[PDB]
Order: structure tokens, then C-alpha cells, then sequence
């Protein structure tokens, strides 16, 4: 039955014209099959057979799935969907059910095939169009057109929802409490009305729909409470994905780690504490999916780890705004951290991770920050509101980083907690120079080339030292030279540097970097009483540089 | 009330197609307010739903621009601008006053409401489509196009220069010395006049205004510690400054020393031939940190007659319209942050630094979007065009705080610095 609803208006890609596609013929059982639905198509009105004027042609297949028993026809509009202008985003997002409200009862209305009720443009119809010849060709005349919105073709879901929207609204008038929500061939309608008072309303939505065009064979709710709705699990007041099963190989490939990490990377919604990061660090190699990358004991120790968690089912609870919103974030260690958001304690919203990837070495105050931002966003994204924010964060610790740091912030409204994995910066180094302690005029270098270098110091009381290095980068050798720097002195000292570089990455204070020279370095930053760094210029610099890279230097 | 006045064709650059931009998720009664403003806007026959056959869109947002009390919908049309009007920044461009930097006192006025009465071409309004967006995408997002002339476009004061001119003239006549500069809806008027007699001349103009037209600039209030009352009262007879400032008495240890050619090493790459080398050589022998060494003979010419190329410097003063202006601030001191603006690296068109009372608020992002704000407005008036920031803040931060204390009409293009540099000094610049 087609839909008096009136049809807005559809046109091709400046300049363009529609699809000519002659199409070769097939006097199979299943040209047959054709003319069976569609001189039936017609009598629905969903096509109507044009005339033999400019009407161009568009592929059909009169193929039908493995038995299906009813042998089901389709138009592939590819080319059609090349040269038709462009519609507005349909799948502008999907809804999260971490933000969803509390309800009674909810129903699930099938709409497919009222794409085929909903009407098409009558100025646009001829580029639908498709003939279709017998038995010796020599009855070419069987060209249909379609009236409705075509299915697969590019208009169809964006028009349809638009219809939909169109129609669902003096309905949405009549009993304004009662909401619905609509995507693909689904209706999920909900509300908070006794099962009786709520479904007879459903039937009421029903002929109403009805009495536009769109059909709902489907005598009342067919879809079973639980709902598989993008894989979540949907019931009354909890919510999950029930079918999350990751099978175990031995020797996998690059395909089959990214479908695991995605597997993951999606469980991390509710499931608490999901680390992906062994297992998706060794994907960084140059892309080939069909190439084997063995497993290392941390990527083993992780899976099974997540494994744990995986096997046992928790669920989400639902979001009422009545109740303030909180988020509580805590760090797993190696760039790792994890949240969790709640209403009532224990009573899980929603639950995600951050993880500073890439980019290495970075303070661990950053990483919460850079964490919270990602909720904060996520939340406006999901709730349209910022939560409370606990987290494990001394409040003069952030103090004096943002009064410390160049880069801005501001994170809302925060609090406090304990949890043995504190956030908190271990060192400072020191403002203005150390007065007793002995200074350590700093070089570094290497052979770009031939990657051997030398680094060293030289000290107000020619202290001096160089030490070889072979199969190390120019930067290296920068920090190495530091760390010995720090290693040769005492308690509190002043070290002096060449490379703008170097300097850097100890102002930004970092920690627990999988570069083994850094952590040594950091430990000996935490190991000191006072430490003043110094930065003067690498090559016109004098104050003892003038001297420091001519004693580091030999080879070319 | 539909007007069945004439309007003016609006086609753009070909090979460029409307803004499809995404829009940023909203807070609920950001959401809410801009479908209230709407809602009434579409009773007033100024903005149309419009349907799928629309792919384009633009930002919305939601500003306290007044005094914080209603609501404000700002449109992020800078993709719009670019894609149209970079090409009617000619056609029907509006010129700058190259004096209006001189001038010993400015104000600023909304002016944005006067092209609400005016028509939009029927065959480009769909590049005006806009999106409020639904919650956790709940429903489907809500679109509307124009109907008449667009606030944050720079087509629409283009388009209404004509008008405006007109509505102008007889202040115009009778108020010679009072320059006039239309960048958005805002209009700038400049004078030698003091304030008391400058603020009743402003006066004057509103009602001006208003008198003639229901071109409304919006009322006249206070707010900070020492009482304001009507306008953005600017006074650009102030406008020039060094923010250089060597360390007048801390030059005796060697690190002062060390730490101080640094800056002067950097100072070479823009004030040309710095000697630094004489001072510097009462350094090299890897002598001890802290102490206090006197300066030297030859080491002092390379100081005094490179500290007074500090207090005068003159080379390529020059701008190129064809160029763009780029602005990049920096946060210094608790209360201060530092801008710098220029065209081509090192060659510093405007060099400033701004500050905020440190207790009010003593907010980081206020302070930035303030700066911002304000080193524009700096633009605009000196050149006629924003510029494209360079903000030390993370991108995912600024595109959740800005529209918060963004109580101006426009929206400067921006990027995002993600590295520290050494530039940071006491004072420093770019
Ligand atoms: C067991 O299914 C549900 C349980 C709770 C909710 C929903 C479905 N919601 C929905 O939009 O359907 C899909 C897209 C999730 C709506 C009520 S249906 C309008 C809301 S506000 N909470």
C-alpha cells in the first residue's frame, strides 16, 4: 500500500545524468520469476511499467538465498547511487544505552519494506527504470519503474526516516510521555503505562501507521524482550552485549588480532579493567593482515587476564537524571587507565579507558587530565552533562603543575580518593640554581652515520669523564650524558646541556617509560635532594661548552 | 511578515561546495535554549525546517554575550566565509580605515539584529542549514535554514553596506570626525574626543540608530570592580608597546650570564646583527655555577649597544593583505599570557601582552578565550581580519570550554600548539 505522504524533491549531481545500462539477458526459470513479482509489484503500485520513451535502464538480479522458499528478487542501484546529489547524515551516531532512561515497557515495531511503502519523487521515477527480456528477446517491453523509495538506494534511508519522523509526529502529539525512536527497520516505542494501557497504545501507533501507508505484519510485539540491538543486550533495566565470545588460537594472524582488539575495544563499555594494551601494541607493524605476529608473554598475559573478566556477565544500570552524575577514573599502569561512571554506588553506568599511545614519554598528570577530558566529552556526548569527578589526585599536586606547565586547562568539578595507585609527581627540578652543589657542564654526540658515539661532562672542579657508545642515536647520547651527570654527583647538582631537547623531556617530568635510559634517569631524579638543569646553546655556546663537545668528539 | 523585498543573487566560488561541518555535542541547557531562540525565530518567519534534500550544515552554539542572562545563538559560519565569501571579501567587500588604529578612543556595537528585516536569496539558503543536536542522538537532529540574512556571516553585512551607509549619512554629515567600520555585526566608531563627550557622541548614535530603524544596539550596563557603563570602550591611542624588558640589576652570576645570551641568541632570529659573542666569552672557561663573576671591558659593548636595539626596531614593517595574520599567545605569569602576531615568522606585526586581574577568577581557559577575544578585536580594528590562532590548550579542551566565555559575535579560525617553547621567558615574545 503506498503512502499519501508527500515526497520531497530529489535531483542528480550538477550536470549528471542517470544510469544506461543495457543489461544481458537471461532466459532462465528466472526471468520468469521476475514478471512474478513485479506484474504483482505493480498491482501493489510499489512500480509501474513506463513506456518505450527516454526511460534509461539499471541492472537487475533475479538471484534468491539459499532456499528461501519465497525466490526474492533485487535492483542493484550502484550506479544510480553515483550520480544522485546528497542527502543529510542518517547515521549521524547512534544512541548510547549508558544514557538511556528507566522503562516499564518498551516495544519494537519491524519496519522493513516500508521503505517500499514511503514514495518517490515523481521528477526523478525514470532513473529507476529497468527492462527485462524473455524467452528469444523479442519481447523487450517489460520496463517497470519504481513509485516507492527503492531498497539500497542512496535516498531510501534518509527520506524514509524523514517520512517517518513526519508521520510519528501528530502521534507523538496525542500521548506526548509516550517516546519513540526509530533506525533502520526497527521502531522502538517506550513508555511508563501499565502493560494493558501501554499495549493497546502500541496498537493504536500501529493502524495509525497503518493508515498512512507502512505495513506492520506483525500482530503486536513480535521481538523478544531481550533486544540485539548493534550487538548490546537490551532488557528492561540492564543492559550488555550477551554474545562477546573471543575464540583461542596458536600461531594468528595481523586479521584476526585486529577483530580481537576490536572485540576488546568494545567490551571496555561495561566490563571494568579491559587492557588492550599488550595486544593491540604489536599491531604496529606494516599492515599485511594475512601476516602471523607471535604472541609476547605480556600479549599473553593480558589476554588471559581480560579473559578473567570476560567470562563472567555484568550489566549496565540506566540513567535518571533526578540523581547527580559521577565518574571515578584510576591509573592500570603503562599508559593504561580506567573509568567508571555511576549515579548509584556500584549501580555501573558506563565504563571506558584512555592510553596515551604513540606519542611516548609524557608526565602522569597529563595522561588524567587528558583522561578526564575524554569523559568529560564523552559524558556531554551521552548525557549532555559533566560529572562529578573522583579521582586520585592530591589537590596541591595540581596546583602547582598548571602553575607550573605551558599548555592549558581546566578540569570542573573534582574530588579526592584513595587507591593505592597514586597520582603524584615524585621530583621537582629545582628553579634557581643550587648554590653548594657542584656543576656539571654537559655533552653529548654521536656519528649519525656510523651510530657510535661519546658522552660526558667536565665539572667546576675538572671533574671530568667520557664514556663510549656504539649502535646509539645523537639523542641518546644527549641523555646518557645526563644520566652520568647524575650518577658521578652527589645528593644536589646543576648540570648544564647543549641539546633544546634533552632539557625538555625532564622539564616534562615523565615516568615508567618503556625506554629503559629514561627510567634511569628518573630514578635518579627521584633518588636526589636538589637539581638544577641548565640550558645554554649547542654550537656557538661558550661557559665550558667551547670544550665539552671537543672532548666528546673523535672518528670523522 | 514576509517581505516582498528584492534580493541579491549569492553564488561562490565554483569547485567548492557547501559546508557539510560537523556539529559539537551540546550541554542539555545549551540544547534547550537554542530551541527556545528557534522556536520563536521560526514563528518570525527568519528561519525554515528544511528536509533531507539539505546535506549541508553548520555549528550552533550558545553564548551569554548581554550580561549573562539570556541566551545567544552564535553560528560558527567560518567554513560559510570561506566558502563564499573569500570571494565576496572583493565583490562587495567592505575597506578598512587604516587610521582607526590611530585614533585616541573606539567603541564597539551589536549591530548584528539590523539584518534579521532582510531577505535571503532563495536559491542559496540551503547553505545556511544548521543542526541542534538531540542528546545521546535520542531523536533526530532539528534543521533549519535561513530565510533572511545570517548573524555570524560576512555575507550579510556586505550585503547590507548599502543599506547601512544610508542609514549612516545624516551622522555621517553632521559628525565628520567620527570614523565608522563595519566588521560583522559589529560597528566600530572612533574619536579624538574625550570619554565624557565621546560616550553622550555614542549615545547619540544609538539613538541615532534606533531612531532611525529597529536596528536595536542591545542596553548599557556594568559589572567588574571599577563601574563601566555603556559599550566595549577600546582606546587603540595606547596600542604599541615593547614586552622585551632585559633583567635591569640580575646580571652578575653565571648563569644570569649563561641564561641571558640564550634569549639574546634567540632575539638574532629577529632583530638582525646582535652581538653577543664578547659577553660570552667571559664564560667559556667551565667555570663553577652561582658565581658571581664582574663584567668585563669588551664584553660590556656587546651589551648597551645591543640593549637600545632592544628600545628601536625598524625593518619589514610591512603587511600583505594577500597574507594572512597569525596570532600566537602564550601562558606566562599566573595573571598574564603573552600574544604575537605575524604574517611570516619572526617578522612581528603586533606584539602585546594581556592580563587578567589574578582573583576574580582565576580560571586558566577564561583567561585564554578572554585573550583571544580581545587580541582580535586588536586585529580587526588595526587591519580589518582575524586571525588563525596558534592555542597552547588541547583541542578536545577548547572545543568543549570556549563557547563558555565567548561573548563576542564572531569566531576566529584556530589550530593547536601541542609543544612547549623555550620562547617562555620573564617577558617574552615571538
Ligand atoms: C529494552 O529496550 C530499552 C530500555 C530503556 C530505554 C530504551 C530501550 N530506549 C530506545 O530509544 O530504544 C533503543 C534505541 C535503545 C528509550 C525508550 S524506547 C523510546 C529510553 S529513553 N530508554
Amino acid at each position: 500500500p503506498i503512502s499519501p505522504i508527500e515526497t520531497v524533491p530529489v535531483k542528480l549531481k550538477p550536470g549528471m545524468d542517470g544510469p544506461k545500462v543495457k543489461q544481458w539477458p537471461l532466459t532462465e526459470e528466472k526471468i520468469k520469476a521476475l514478471v512474478e513479482i513485479c506484474t504483482e509489484m505493480e498491482k501493489e503500485g510499489k512500480i509501474s511499467k513506463i513506456g518505450p520513451e527516454n526511460p534509461y535502464n539499471t541492472p537487475v538480479f533475479a538471484i534468491k538465498k539459499k532456499d528461501s522458499t519465497k525466490w526474492r528478487k533485487l535492483v542493484d542501484f550502484r550506479e544510480l547511487n553515483k550520480r544522485t546529489q546528497d542527502f543529510w547524515e542518517v547515521q549521524l551516531g547512534i544512541p548510547h544505552p549508558a544514557g538511556l532512561k528507566k522503562n516499564k515497557s518498551v516495544t519494537v515495531l519491524d519496519v522493513g519494506d516500508a521503505y517500499f511503502s514511503v514514495p518517490l519523487d515523481e521528477d526523478f521515477r525514470k532513473y529507476t527504470a529497468f527492462t527485462i527480456p524473455s524467452i528469444n528477446n523479442e519481447t523487450p517491453g517489460i520496463r517497470y519503474q519504481y513509485n516507492v523509495l527503492p531498497q539500497g538506494w542512496k535516498g531510501s534511508p534518509a527520506i524514509f526516516q524523514s517520512s517517518m519522523t513526519k508521520i510519528l509526529e501528530p502521534f507523538k502529539k496525542q500521548n506526548p510521555d509516550i517516546v519513540i525512536y526509530q533506525y533502520m527497520d526497527d521502531l522502538y516505542v517506550g513508555s511508563d503505562l501499565e502493560i494493558g494501557q501501554h499495549r493497546t497504545k502500541i496498537e493504536e501507533l500501529r493502524q495509525h501507521l497503518l493508515r498512512w501507508g507502512l505495513t506492520t505484519p506483525d500482530k503486536k510485539h513480535q521481538k523478544e524482550p531481550p533486544f540485539l540491538w548493534m550487538g548490546y543486550e537490551l532488557h528492561p533495566d540492564k543492559w550488555t552485549v550477551q554474545p562477546i565470545v573471543l575464540p583461542e588460537k596458536d600461531s594468528w594472524t595481523v586479521n584476526d588480532i585486529q577483530k580481537l582488539v576490536g572485540k576488546l575495544n568494545w567490551a571496555s563499555q561495561i566490563y571494568p579493567g579491559i587492557k588492550v594494551r599488550q595486544l593491540s601494541k604489536l599491531l604496529r607493524g606494516t599492515k599485511a593482515l594475512t601476516e602471523v605476529i607471535p604472541l609476547t608473554e605480556e600479549a599473553e598475559l593480558e589476554l588471559a587476564e581480560n579473559r578473567e573478566i570476560l567470562k563472567e556477565p555484568v550489566h549496565g544500570v540506566y540513567y535518571d537524571p533526578s540523581k547527580d552524575l559521577i565518574a571515578e577514573i584510576q591509573k592500570q599502569g603503562q599508559g593504561q587507565w580506567t573509568y567508571q561512571i555511576y549515579q548509584e554506588p556500584f549501580k555501573n553506568l558506563k565504563t571506558g579507558k584512555y592510553a596515551r599511545m604513540r606519542g611516548a614519554h609524557t608526565n602522569d598528570v597529563k595522561q588524567l587530565t587528558e583522561a578526564v577530558q575524554k569523559i568529560t566529552t564523552e559524558s556531554i556526548v551521552i548525557w549532555g552533562k559533566t560529572p562529578k569527578f573522583k579521582l586520585p589526585i592530591q589537590k596541591e599536586t595540581w596546583e602547582t603543575w598548571w602553575t607550573e606547565y605551558w599548555q592549558a586547562t581546566w578540569i570542573p568539578e573534582w574530588e579526592f580518593v584513595n587507591t593505592p595507585p597514586l597520582v603524584k609527581l615524585w621530583y621537582q627540578l629545582e628553579k634557581e640554581p643550587i648554590v653548594g652543589a657542584e656543576t656539571f657542564y654537559v655533552d653529548g654526540a654521536a656519528n649519525r652515520e656510523t651510530k657510535l658515539g661519546k658522552a660526558g661532562y667536565v665539572t667546576n672542579k675538572g671533574r671530568q669523564k667520557v664514556v663510549p657508545l656504539t649502535n646509539t642515536t645523537n639523542q641518546k647520547t644527549e641523555l646518557q650524558a645526563i644520566y652520568l651527570a647524575l650518577q658521578d654527583s652527589g645528593l644536589e647538582v646543576n648540570i648544564v646541556t647543549d641539546s633544546q631537547y634533552a632539557l625538555g623531556i625532564i622539564q616534562a617530568q615523565p615516568d615508567k617509560s618503556e625506554s629503559e635510559l629514561v627510567n634511569q634517569i628518573i630514578e635518579q631524579l627521584i633518588k636526589k635532594e636538589k637539581v638544577y638543569l641548565a640550558w645554554v646553546p649547542a654550537h656557538k655556546g661558550i661557559g665550558g661548552n667551547e670544550q665539552v663537545d671537543k672532548l666528546v668528539s673523535a672518528g670523522i | 511578515p514576509i517581505s516582498p523585498i528584492e534580493t541579491v543573487p549569492v553564488k561562490l566560488k565554483p569547485g567548492m561546495d557547501g559546508p557539510k561541518v560537523k556539529q559539537w555535542p551540546l550541554t542539555e541547557e545549551k540544547i534547550k535554549a537554542l530551541v527556545e531562540i528557534c522556536t520563536e525565530m521560526e514563528k518570525e518567519g527568519k528561519i525554515s525546517k528544511i528536509g533531507p534534500e539539505n546535506p549541508y550544515n553548520t555549528p550552533v552554539f550558545a553564548i551569554k554575550k548581554k550580561d549573562s542572562t539570556k541566551w545567544r545563538k552564535l553560528v560558527d559560519f567560518r567554513e560559510l566565509n570561506k566558502r563564499t565569501q573569500d570571494f565576496w571579501e572583493v565583490q562587495l567587500g567592505i575597506p578598512h580605515p587604516a587610521g582607526l588604529k590611530k585614533n585616541k578612543s573606539v567603541t564597539v556595537l551589536d549591530v548584528g539584529d539590523a539584518y534579521f528585516s532582510v531577505p535571503l536569496d532563495e536559491d542559496f539558503r540551503k547553505y545556511t542549514a544548521f543542526t541542534i543536536p538531540s542528546i545521546n542522538n535520542e531523536t533526530p537532529g532539528i534543521r533549519y535554514q535561513y530565510n533572511v540574512l545570517p548573524q555570524g556571516w560576512k555575507g550579510s553585512p556586505a550585503i547590507f553596506q548599502s543599506s547601512m551607509t544610508k542609514i549612516l549619512e545624516p551622522f555621517k554629515k553632521q559628525n565628520p570626525d567620527i570614523v565608522i567600520y563595519q566588521y560583522m555585526d559589529d560597528l566600530y566608531v572612533g574619536s579624538d574626543l574625550e570619554i565624557g563627550q565621546h560616550r553622550t557622541k555614542i549615545e547619540e548614535l544609538r539613538q541615532h540608530l534606533l531612531r532611525w530603524g529597529l536596528t536595536t544596539p542591545d542596553k548599557k550596563h556594568q559589572k567588574e570592580p571599577p563601574f563601566l557603563w555603556m559599550g566595549y570602550e577600546l582606546h587603540p591611542d595606547k596600542w604599541t608597546v615593547q614586552p622585551i624588558v632585559l633583567p635591569e640589576k640580575d646580571s652578575w652570576t653565571v648563569n644570569d650570564i649563561q641564561k641571558l645570551v640564550g634569549k639574546l641568541n634567540w632575539a638574532s632570529q629577529i632583530y638582525p646583527g646582535i652581538k653577543v659573542r664578547q659577553l660570552s666569552k667571559l664564560l667559556r672557561g667551565t667555570k663553577a655555577l652561582t658565581e658571581v663573576i664582574p663584567l668585563t671591558e669588551e664584553a660590556e659593548l656587546e651589551l648597551a649597544e645591543n640593549r637600545e636595539i632592544l628600545k628601536e626596531p625598524v625593518h619589514g614593517v610591512y603587511y600583505d593583505p594577500s597574507k594572512d595574520l597569525i596570532a600566537e599567545i602564550q601562558k606566562q605569569g599566573q595573571g598574564q599570557w603573552t600574544y604575537q602576531i605575524y604574517q611570516e615568522p619572526f617578522k612581528n606585526l603586533k606584539t602585546g601582552k594581556y592580563a587578567r586581574m589574578r582573583g576574580a577568577h582565576t580560571n586558566d581557559v577564561k583567561q585564554l578565550t578572554e585573550a583571544v577575544q580581545k587580541i582580535t578585536t586588536e586585529s580587526i580594528v588595526i587591519w580589518g581580519k582575524t586571525p588563525k590562532f596558534k592555542l597552547p590548550i588541547q583541542k578536545e579542551t577548547w572545543e568543549t570550554w570556549w563557547t563558555e566565555y565567548w561573548q563576542a559575535t564572531w569566531i576566529p579560525e584556530w589550530e593547536f600548539v601541542n609543544t612547549p617553547p623555550l620562547v617562555k621567558l620573564w617577558y617574552q615574545l615571538e
